[PDB]
């Protein structure tokens, strides 16, 4: 259904034992994305 | 084979083929180690305009 | 500078700002460094990056072998050990640490 993908795909061995690669046009890594928290003091008062 | 520190290039790809890599190599910088500034406008920061 | 660790040196006494070279034997020389104190700006900056790889004979038709077993490798997490090694160093280039001057 189509000869050439052109699109983010990362390179495994899984899959190259069916196609043929080419070398990577850009290199990254897998980081955890998580919400940013805001920083904000509890202290429920002077008192505490 | 040439198992060693063998950058890929593209002037070497067209006489040999290479494999896929292993380790990545680029065009870095280096820099002395920073001893870090104190905000200099630190005497404002621990409150709030508000307060 | 016509040799590497001589220009270390001409970079720790304030004689340079900078050394630029390939990130792949400028980071290792980064992270095994006493004290620390050589920090580099190379965090996915690195700029038109090619990496090592086995060289062949255009013909060999080990690519194939070679490639899908040096995939496996990088697939699974073998050649992260061979990095905590030799191309490893005690100090960190994270900062992880907190200075009051
Ligand atoms: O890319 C380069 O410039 C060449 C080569 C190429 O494909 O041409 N690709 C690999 C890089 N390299 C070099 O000459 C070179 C230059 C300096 C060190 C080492 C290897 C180990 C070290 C250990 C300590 C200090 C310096 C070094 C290799």
């Amino acid at each position: 259904q189509a000869d050439m993908i052109v699109a983010p795909l990362t390179i495994n061995n899984e899959r190259a034992q069916y196609i043929e690669f080419s070398k990577p046009f850009k290199y990254q890594g897998l980081t955890i994305l998580v919400k940013k928290e805001i920083p904000r003091s509890t202290l429920d008062s002077f008192m505490q | 084979m040439a198992i060693g520190s063998l950058t890929i290039n593209e002037e070497r790809s067209e006489i040999v083929d290479f494999s896929v890599p292993f380790v990545e190599t680029g065009i870095s910088v280096m820099v002395a180690r920073s001893n870090g500034t104190v905000s200099p406008s630190a005497f404002l920061e621990p409150y709030s305009p508000a307060v | 500078q016509p040799r590497v660790e001589e220009a270390l040196t001409q970079l720790k006494a304030g004689k340079l700002d900078a050394f630029i070279y390939d990130a792949a034997v400028l980071n290792y020389m980064a992270r095994k460094d006493e004290g620390c104190k050589l920090v580099t700006i190379g965090s996915g900056k690195v700029f038109a990056t090619t990496g090592y790889g086995i060289a062949l004979h255009k013909g060999s038709r080990w690519k194939r072998p070679i490639d899908l077993a040096l995939l496996q490798f990088l697939g699974d997490d073998e050649i992260e050990m061979l990095e905590r090694l030799w191309l490893s160093g005690i100090c960190h280039n994270d900062k992880i640490e907190v200075m009051s001057s």
